[PDB]
């Protein structure tokens, strides 16, 4: 019975701490997530992935 | 032993009631927090990450019509 | 132990506030730094690097449609 | 989940 009360407060603390860091991330992303940054992340999310190519000339690889 | 089991059950409900109440609060807070964090741009970024994670790519104009693995 | 856990919660709650504020400032500085860095030419260079990072290239005017991996 | 992709260009991967 004591330990339940001890544990309930801890979970309330974690939620409140987690909630605050989520509003702050929301505010930051308002300016951080612009079209250019989204494009940069789009092209950075594929750097590690293995790729294959089939085309006429190499420049067509980038000239999407 | 039957009496001891009765006491165990009496103590079991409180423990499970505490977890339910604690879980509800966390989900409730986790809900009102998403009302701001899940903007279209954030969802788009998460979409990029999820789609590109652990993915192979075969891009090019003249992709062959064959495959084996 | 319950009292100690209360103290631990009071300490942890403030620590996460510091981390949130520290990351908030960094993102704001990053955000305003991109308004100059992220130009068409820089994005084109990043495009080149990312697309060509790990790609195997088959090219030429006689690519064989039949293939096996 | 493991994925594979086929398409004309990279940007079409994220289009739906």
């Amino acid at each position: 019975e004591i330990e339940d009360a001890a544990f309930l407060a801890r979970e309330k603390a974690k939620a409140d701490a987690e909630c605050y860091t989520a509003m702050k991330i929301a505010e930051a992303n308002k300016l951080k997530l612009t079209p250019e940054y989204l494009q940069l992340m789009k092209y950075k999310a594929i750097a590690s992935n293995s790729k294959i190519y089939f085309g006429k000339d190499i420049p067509n690889m980038f000239m999407d | 032993e039957k009496r001891i089991s009765e006491i165990e059950d009496a103590a079991f409900l409180a423990r499970e009631k505490a977890k339910a109440d604690a879980e509800y609060y966390a989900a409730h807070k986790y809900a009102t927090s998403n009302k701001h964090k899940l903007t279209p741009e954030y969802l788009e970024l998460k979409k990029y990450q999820a789609i590109a994670s652990n993915s192979k790519i075969y891009f090019g104009s003249n992709i062959p019509n064959m495959f084996v693995d």
